[PDB]
């Protein structure tokens, strides 16, 4: 699931699913 | 940012973890 074109809604899943407990930023505009 | 390296081009793990906190 990381290896493709993620973006808006898919972009932060992926995040979520990967970084898992100690979370993460999402800055679409930096 | 994210958006340019991991929507308009293809994502990948090394770059998703710099984001991580």
């Amino acid at each position: 699931f990381v290896n493709q074109h993620l973006c808006g809604s898919h972009l932060v899943e992926a995040l979520y699913l990967v970084c898992g407990e100690r979370g993460f930023f999402y800055t679409p505009k930096a | 940012g994210i958006v340019e390296q991991c929507c308009t081009s293809i994502c990948s793990l090394y770059q998703l973890e710099n984001y991580c906190n």
